[PDB]
């Protein structure tokens, strides 16, 4: 994925 | 993924009218 | 829940739009 | 909600 966590979705 | 989400977003508005008998 | 949901749905369209970039 | 159980989300 991109550099950022993860997400909610 | 996100990724897989994007061939599952786009039919999944279909499932969401489903749970809501097209009532929104 | 599937009623807050529909709502989310909607405006969720930019999230997966941010995450490719609209790049679909 | 409805009589059928939790589905994927």
């Amino acid at each position: 994925g991109p550099s950022q966590p993860t997400y909610p979705g | 993924p996100v990724e897989d989400l994007i061939r599952f977003y786009n039919d999944l508005q279909q499932y969401l009218n489903v749970v809501t008998r097209h009532r929104y």
